[PDB]
């Protein structure tokens, strides 16, 4: 038997569905999403990491002039300074008093700390969703894990489950992603070969092992100080460290819909957006004929107390007469009331207690137990505790199933105003008919 | 190894949570709505402070 | 807890001490014998 249902994507809240096969005892399945994982497909563009400026020793040539050949290193620069008189610890470097030259050359290459300290820039295209589900099947707790694309079917207790595809394509990732270690950032990184000095992506490479390095650090050599042999240089500091010191909050703390973010692999977990269809195939062996399952008659319902809190604040007691002892499914006939119990044990003439939650001021609903319907009615009172740590187990009230039992004020005011309008319209009709008849 | 801050003292009000915080060192406090618009907000707490969210 | 009056006594020499410091014991770290706890600091010092 094939059953199609839809449940909201909220994680940790069980939802109950009614498998109703006429001629057979109805079944109630309680499904709860333990985790919904969105794992996007990532294409790496480049990785950014701290660079190191390799500066060979200066070439001090006295009674001569040095020249440097332009090399093709990632960011390479030579400068020859004239009129230098370098000093050592012992004395002047050489006899040559003037016209001495110093060639200073420097280039930029990936530091070996790039093996471990780096931030990758990925492109995110689509997300492959997966889901872990807890199912109350015939009184047994079973756990399944399956892809939520509507393609993977998982079999437990000879029953087949098809999960997804999710009705919403929303993901906390935009097109460009930055992954450092475990923090995912949503940043419009510059394209490869277009990095700018002193910012993210000043030094880039397609892969961590690639020797192709694009460095843009404004590396400029400066004249050494008089009487010294050092090699000064003016360079914008590493953009990766700059980005680290002002990273800001990663997506783990600012993702909408309360998404959690993990890395290795990059996943978005427990995003409460949209809903999720579920298809269920049950063997005909699992069903039970109505003549065998207990049947309930002379059934009445009474609610001693109702509190429309996030928890199960309402309690209902149902008097019933059971033809035989056995288990039976209990389900709600309205969407505004959620019943905690899935199945009850019944025998003889007795009463049973169920717990339910609602948001309605006046709880008027119907309960099905073994295909027998009972109409429960109650006045519910608001709770005194303002804030709780768990999501509401009941659905929100909309625009149709609204108002309380004291809506009779609305009916009275509408009836009075309508009666006044009807009196005015009747008077107008009488006058118009008199004027039309008269000539 | 990084430490964990002390448990804040929490009181409740109509659509409000009132937290009293006792940091030993500058501690980052952040919060976000879990709906469509997170409205992420954060601040560094250096001394004992009462925040109404 | 954490405010003036978290610990009170009728007189300095009295042994009747009322304390509401929100003292919660925490799980010790693996491989260690320490006794961790999460306790609101002294309200008297914060008042000072
Ligand atoms: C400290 O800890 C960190 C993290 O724990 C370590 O970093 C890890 O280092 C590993 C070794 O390199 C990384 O593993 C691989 O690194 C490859 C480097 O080239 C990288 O390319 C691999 O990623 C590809 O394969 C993945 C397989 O799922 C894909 O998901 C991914 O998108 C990449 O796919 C490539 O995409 C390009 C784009 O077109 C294609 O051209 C390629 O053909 C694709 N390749 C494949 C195989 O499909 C892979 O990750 C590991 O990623 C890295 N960790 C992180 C978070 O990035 C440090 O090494 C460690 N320190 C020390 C000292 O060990
Ligand atoms: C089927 O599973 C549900 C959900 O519980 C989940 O699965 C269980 C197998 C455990 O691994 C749980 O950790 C897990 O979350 C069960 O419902 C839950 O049962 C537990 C204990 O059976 C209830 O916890 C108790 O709650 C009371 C009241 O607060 C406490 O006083 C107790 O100390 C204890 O913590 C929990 O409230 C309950 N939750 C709901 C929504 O009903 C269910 O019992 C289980 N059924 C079978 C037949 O295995």
């Amino acid at each position: 038997y094939e059953h199609v249902t839809v449940i909201p994507n909220t994680v940790g809240v069980p939802y109950k569905t009614l498998v109703n096969r006429p001629g057979y005892s109805p079944m109630v399945l309680e499904m709860e999403l333990l985790s919904v994982t969105l794992e996007p497909t990532l294409s790496l563009d480049y990785i950014t990491c701290e660079y190191k400026t390799v500066i060979p020793s200066p070439y001090v040539k006295c009674c001569g002039t040095a020249e440097c050949k332009d090399k093709n290193l990632p960011d390479y620069s030579c400068k020859v300074f004239t009129g230098v008189y370098p000093f050592m610890w012992g004395g002047a470097y050489c006899f040559c008093d003037a016209e001495n030259t110093q060639l200073s050359e420097a280039h930029v290459e990936k530091s070996e700390s790039c093996k471990t300290e780096f931030a990758s820039a990925y492109r995110a295209h689509t997300a492959s969703a997966s889901a872990k589900l807890r199912v109350l099947y015939q009184g047994n707790n079973i756990t399944v894990t399956a892809y939520a694309n509507g393609d993977h079917a998982v079999t437990v207790k000879d029953a087949k489950f098809i999960v997804g595809p999710m009705s919403s394509a929303w993901t906390p990732f935009d097109n460009k992603i930055v992954v450092y270690k475990g923090d995912v950032y949503n940043m419009d990184y510059p394209p490869f070969g277009a990095g700018r000095p002193g910012q993210f992506g000043d030094i880039q490479s397609r892969t961590p092992e690639s020797k192709d390095v694009y460095a843009n650090t404004q590396l400029v050599l400066q004249r050494p100080a008089a009487g010294t042999v050092h090699v000064p240089y003016s360079q914008a500091p590493s953009g990766f460290k700059y980005w680290l010191k002002e990273r800001g909050a990663s997506l783990q703390h600012t993702a909408p819909f309360g998404c959690q973010i993990a890395t290795n692999p990059v996943r978005a977990v427990n995003c409460a957006v949209g809903n999720m269809p579920i298809s269920i195939d049950i063997p005909e062996a699992a069903f039970t004929r109505v003549v065998d399952a207990p049947s309930l008659t002379d059934m009445s319902c009474e609610v001693p107390a109702c509190t429309h809190s996030s928890d199960f604040g309402g309690v209902a007691v149902i008097k019933y007469a059971a033809s035989k002892k056995g288990k039976c499914a209990v389900h709600s006939m309205t969407n505004a009331v959620t019943i905690r119990e899935a199945e009850i044990e019944v025998e003889g003439n007795s009463q049973l207690q169920i717990s339910f939650s609602t948001a309605l001021a006046s709880a008027e609903f119907r309960v099905q137990v073994c295909s027998t319907q009972v109409h429960c009615a109650a006045e519910c009172h608001p709770p005194k505790d303002h804030i709780v740590n768990y999501p509401a187990s009941h659905t929100t009230l909309g625009v149709q199933d609204i108002s309380a039992t004291a809506m009779s004020w609305v009916q009275k005011i509408t009836g009075g105003v309508g009666l006044v309008v009807a009196v005015a319209a009747l008077i107008l009709i009488v006058v118009l008919c008199v004027s039309f008849s008269r000539h | 190894r990084v430490p964990k801050a002390r448990n804040p003292t929490v009181t409740y009000g109509k659509n409000q949570v009132i937290m009293l915080l006792y940091p030993d060192h500058p501690t980052l406090l952040s919060y976000r709505n879990m709906g469509e618009e997170p409205n992420y907000q954060e601040e560094w707490v250096m001394h004992k402070k009462e925040v109404v969210l």
